[PDB]
């Protein structure tokens, strides 16, 4: 178990899909990879400039939708990948 | 047909020398009919018959810790896996899942593939002397389209899967289904055997058979030879004879007699004598 | 004792692991340097526009993950080499 | 279904041009690609420095010009891409 | 000191000096550093004699066992080596590992002279070899 510092948000990219729009299966570069991910952990808030904090609106168990980048990190919690990532790398939520 | 008379045409197309005409009947008798016999000059006095049953191609160790046993400089291995990689391997990264697997299986690993890089040759020599895992490592023999065929050769004789990108599989994916295996391997400074490996007859006879097809479709001398060689790979045999004698010039005269005495031969058991 | 000032927090970086998943044993470059440590010195807090200081999110003890950059620094105190970095170079906290 | 954060907003790209001016087709680098396009949906707000949240002056429904660049995002929804871009590279809005 | 050689036979004189002086050789292909280098992987002698040219260890404290097993290794590669310039260096390997070295100069007054009788003695060398090694008649 891992918790975030302030604005970070913890998440898994899902598997990349073999099937596009039908039974061709795509194999090397083609298949580019997933940029869907669950969250799994939420830091408390970003810190303001004043100091109060504010809570993050992405809430875990939801689908997010992010852009990779240098900001983005990948580390190995229990034999697994996962993303420690900033808030703003965020773009949208799934449903 | 019978070695008799096969002695008597040896003989005499070596100018009337008997033991040159025993020698080949004993070698076409041991290597079969699908095996291939060369002559090659010797280091002694004496003519001297060397006949190799199974696989071999020549390729060697890629690091000396991987003997085992110094008496002879070799490596043996009983019982390994043949992992067949259709590819250059320079990080370690890929090969960690198949290792554990044969780590947790406890029997040894044999890696045939086109390179190995420093740092996975370090890893295995580092991993081999701890007791964790025997592993050895060589080159995939030819260079080309004829290196592809010859992997695919293993991989039928010993009953596994190539692993290449061309076809569409990943070495991290391999498991213990796309790994052959075989009864003994011994690993020399130059050549390497496999010895007794499983594999299901009928793919043998299928793979010797679209060989003959591609031999029977075959313009130049040098390809049928290579495709001759692979047969005999396959499913007979290769023996070799060495021609002694104390000079040079005498050596060159010898082995004239010996080749024409072999072409002989073959000529007389395809098509018979008068 | 060493004490950091404002937001710096001192730490040490975990051995790097030899056996990963099994008794395969890693050496060179496969071995990368390990992103885990744990804190030893934190300092007071950072210093707001307004003025006023808010004290740090990491308590000594925890077992913090980072990243490896530019603003991490490496000193030899005390024949014992640890790492200097600010709060923003924390990302999750073990635990 | 998919909802923007924060200040972003979800467009759709109109189909480039073939006949300008005339009957004339282009084809070609000289179609150059639709900077106009058709707002989908349209996230809660900017957040300001001291914390409390604006609404974006953009609307769902409405036509507007964007510049192409590095922050905006082409996602493929529902077999069909959309551009995931801030609303401070939305230039005007038609009618 | 430098290490004698170059490529493969640099590194089997190498590890004859640790089989000798009873050490282990710091090499990254095996997988140690020198940082961790400990007083086990340092051999010892009994006396070390260094010029501009040779160095000279004498007397290298090592179990023998380890001496005959290496020049066992040594001779079956030496069984197995085709050209004589091959032999001839394990050879050298063989001899400095269990025997000696012994260099005959000829001393002559001019340069034609030299050479007749360096040939001379080649040839008695040769000959006394074979007769060790067959007999005589």
């Amino acid at each position: 178990n891992i918790r975030p510092l302030h604005d970070r948000v913890i998440v898994k990219r899902k598997e990349v899909e073999t099937k596009s729009a039908g039974g061709i299966v795509l194999t090397g570069s083609a298949a580019a990879k997933s940029t869907r991910g669950e969250v799994l952990a939420v830091g408390n808030g970003r810190i303001l400039e004043n100091g109060e904090v504010k809570p993050l609106d992405v809430k875990v168990g939801d689908i997010v939708i992010f852009n990779d980048g240098y900001g983005v990190k990948s580390e190995k919690i229990d034999n697994e990948e996962v993303l420690i990532m900033s808030e703003s790398d965020i773009l949208a939520i799934v449903e | 047909s019978d070695s008799k008379a096969i002695a008597q045409v040896g003989t005499i197309s070596a100018n009337s020398d008997e033991t040159v005409g025993k020698l080949i009947a004993e070698a076409m008798d041991k290597v079969g009919k699908e095996g291939v016999i060369t002559v090659e000059d010797g280091t002694g006095l004496q003519d001297e018959l060397d006949v190799v049953e199974g696989m071999q191609f020549d390729r060697g160790y890629l690091s000396p810790y991987f003997i085992n046993k110094p008496e002879t400089g070799a490596v043996e291995l009983e019982s390994p896996f043949i992992l067949l990689a259709d590819k250059k391997i320079s990080n370690i990264r890929e090969m960690l899942p198949v290792l554990e697997a044969v780590a947790k299986a406890g029997k040894p690993l044999l890696i045939i593939a086109e390179d190995v890089e420093g740092e996975a040759l370090a890893t295995l020599v580092v991993n081999t002397m701890r007791g964790i895992v025997k592993v050895a490592a060589v080159k995939a023999p030819g260079f080309g389209d004829r290196r592809k065929a010859m992997l695919q050769d293993i991989a039928t004789l010993t009953g596994g899967t190539v692993i290449s990108e061309e076809i569409g599989m990943e070495l991290e994916k391999a498991t213990l289904e796309d790994l052959g295996q075989a009864k003994r391997v011994v690993i020399n400074k130059d050549t390497t055997t496999i010895i007794d490996g499983v594999g299901e007859e009928a793919a043998i006879q299928g793979r010797v058979a679209q060989i003959r097809q591609q031999i029977e479709e075959a313009t130049s001398d040098y390809d049928r030879e290579k495709l001759q060689e692979r047969v005999a790979k396959l499913a007979g045999g290769v023996a070799v004879i060495k021609v002694g004698a104390a000079t040079e010039v005498e050596m060159k005269e010898k082995k004239a007699r010996v080749e024409d005495a072999l072409h002989a031969t073959r000529a007389a058991v395809e098509e018979g004598v008068v």
